Formats: C-alpha cells, structure tokens, sequence
C-alpha cells in the first residue's frame, strides 16, 4: 500500500500517498529490531 | 441541409462508442473504478472524442 494511488486500511485511514506522486518508496525487513511488539498505532 | 444534419448526427452518436474505454458513458467510469483506473479509461474517452 505504501506507492501511488492505492487502497486498504493504510492508504485510506493512515499513510496516503497522491495518484501523481514523484519520488522513491525504500522499505527493509526489520524483525532483527522492531520484534518483541505491540506499540505500532494504527487506524 | 442534409449532408449537416448527418454530420450533427455523427458527432452525437460518437458519445456512445467505446474507444476501447468500458463504458461509453462518464458517471459508470466515475463510480464503478478508482481514480489511478478511472483516469486512463478516461484518458481512452478523451482521446477518441477530441
């Protein structure tokens, strides 16, 4: 859901990107990190 | 009088094809698809009836 134009609880309640955005989404694998967890809020 | 009147006609009738769009009407494309969709069927609409 995190690129241009999409649909699903994040795109429509949360992080919305524009049907006509410029630049680069980057995204890693970080369960060596963010793993435990329960503190990530979301709509 | 004839030969406008036909061309009149034709150029109306032209609103209810396709050009490869899946609808020849505006408000189905609008309601029935979301805008990153519903902007190149409309692209294909625009380009055939302009």
């Amino acid at each position: 859901q995190i690129a241009p134009g999409q649909t699903g609880k994040i795109a429509d309640y949360n992080y919305k990107l524009p049907d006509d955005f410029t630049g680069c989404v980057i995204a890693w694998n970080s369960n060596n990190l963010d793993s435990k967890n329960y503190n990530y809020l979301y709509r | 009088v004839n030969q406008n009147a036909q061309a009149l006609n034709t150029l109306v009738k032209q609103l209810s094809s396709n050009f490869g769009a899946i609808s020849s009407v505006l408000n189905d494309i609008l309601s029935r698809l979301d805008p990153p969709e519903a902007e190149v069927q409309i692209d294909r609409l625009i380009t055939g009836r302009l």
